């Protein structure tokens, strides 16, 4: 049986109004002995409110046994260990897996919004581009919203490590020209630990 | 109000520290800058504290205490657990406990105008003073009642409105 | 032991001058009889080319046998199946692994650069950002040049999965301001297999 413990979603743990999980998957687990019992500890704190997933619909082969932990924010944030302690009756002895925050000096990302190409601008869509560099650790979320409203078609590139020792990323926003042109508002909502609120926006018109 | 303790008996979450109810202060200043306005206005200046906690003891599962007999529709509460970086106030649930009563604040300005009225000592005669203070002790004791009878309250209170006369 | 077989660097297959490898890395290879025979397959002819990499540094534990095959730009894009058959005397039965270049119509990369951001202009230096989007497959290579010397201090994002199911990716390039105002030349030079000459430039400067 192998384990797999995993992070929450860096957009959960930068909002209270939403709730981050630390999932621990369990892989090639026992047919014969099939019961998995799941200890969670948040440095050494044991803690009884985790929560089984429901075997999803695998078709044959492999028990895929997942655990959700709810975590508070702050508790990630500090930096605690969560470690799910894993035991079935085939093991010898139980697997542990421990995960926390990446260790180091936060740092504040620098926004920017840049417009579309010259070249773009004889196409019928245009790609608003927004810039963020220069912040630590790689947990990060970035948002696009046109005059308020969420929007819809953009794609956002992963945290890429930087020369000097920070991430980076840039976030593609398509949209049409018709928008563009007229003049419409869109706004890069990037949010990191290191933020006010771990919230910060950019707004991007034309000129 | 309530600690995450009174939620999840076995949390990781500090209790709050120190806490502060407080009123707004619909006599000095206007009621409709704080609905335009709300963020300017969160300074306890603005505001008028009712009732403090400081927890100067062990952990509990909720704070409760007494109120005078307030009003004030519109209320302002903080709450500090002082833990530094990232220690969020956990509170399930804030009460603020009383009876249902139209007009309660049309009522209390009754009782509150009628002290300032047997403050003054060389405004009207002894004989008016006291039917003053039977009037209002008629409505206060009927306000702390056992049983709350809306009606005997706004019974002394109609009493008690045309009473009052000025000068 | 398990098998990893690894493509080609994009930048090798899409210029001549450069030599592209086909990678068949094998760990956890058995301590008692560390013996393995690769054998290197394109589409079933058996081709004996090929050169086992020596044992670098590695921090004991286990073996890590590679096993490196020189190929042919042509047979990669055409899309010629590299099997590497392991073959390991603990093993029972030698272990196959498959690799092709990803099958589907190839798009055109339409390269845009975009200067630095109007906020970015306050800072001491800039960064310079080259968009390349629409292209298919992930298959690619992007490098800056200021004024035909190659750059140093840039780095380029994975490719991403667009909407439309082409893929996108920026590449930034790190500059003093001071280079940038006077007016100098930098260069974006994406590279794809459907290219002139797998080879395309946009320049970018100051206006």
């Amino acid at each position: 049986p192998s384990v797999f413990l995993f992070p929450p979603k860096p957009k959960d743990t930068l909002m209270i109004s939403r709730t981050p999980e630390v999932t621990c998957v369990v892989v090639d687990v026992s047919h014969e002995d099939p019961e998995v019992k799941f200890n969670w500890y948040v440095d050494g704190v044991e803690v009884h409110n985790a929560k089984t997933k429901p075997r999803e619909e695998q078709y044959n082969s492999t028990y895929r046994v997942v655990s959700v932990l709810t975590v508070l924010h702050q508790d990630w944030l500090n930096g605690k260990e969560y470690k799910c302690k894993v035991s079935n009756k085939a093991l010898p002895a139980p697997i542990e897996k421990t995960i926390s925050k990446a260790k180091g000096q936060p740092r504040e990302p620098q926004v920017y919004t840049l417009p579309p190409s010259r070249e773009e601008m004889t196409k019928n869509q245009v790609s608003l581009t927004c810039l963020v560099k220069g912040f630590y650790p790689s947990d990060i979320a970035v948002e696009w919203r046109s005059n308020g409203q969420p929007e819809n078609n953009y794609k956002t590139t992963p945290p890429v490590l930087d020369s000097d020792g920070s991430f980076f990323l840039y976030s593609k926003l398509t949209v049409d020209k018709s928008r563009w042109q007229q003049g419409n508002v869109f706004s890069c909502s990037v949010m990191h630990e290191a933020l006010h609120n771990h919230y910060t926006q950019k707004s991007l018109s034309l000129s | 109000f309530f600690n995450d303790s009174a939620r999840n008996p076995e949390t990781t979450n500090k209790p709050i520290q120190e806490a502060s109810l407080q009123i707004f202060n619909i006599k000095d200043y206007n009621l409709d800058n704080l609905l335009e306005n709300p963020n300017k206005f969160d300074d306890e200046k603005y505001w008028i504290t009712v009732d403090t906690y400081s927890a100067q003891g062990e952990r509990a599962t909720a704070f409760s205490n007494t109120l005078n007999n307030i009003t004030s529709k519109y209320w302002r509460v903080v709450f500090d657990t002082k833990g530094d970086r990232y220690s969020s106030p956990v509170v399930p649930e804030l009460q603020i406990l009383g009876y249902p009563l139209p007009n309660a604040d049309t009522i209390m300005k009754t009782v509150t105008t009628a002290k300032e009225l047997s403050q003054q000592k060389d405004k009207f005669s002894q004989k008016m003073l006291d039917e003053l203070k039977i009037k209002e002790m008629a409505l206060e004791t009927s306000l702390n009642s056992k049983i709350f009878d809306v009606t005997a309250i706004n019974a002394n209170a109609g009493v008690l409105k045309d009473c009052i006369e000025k000068r």
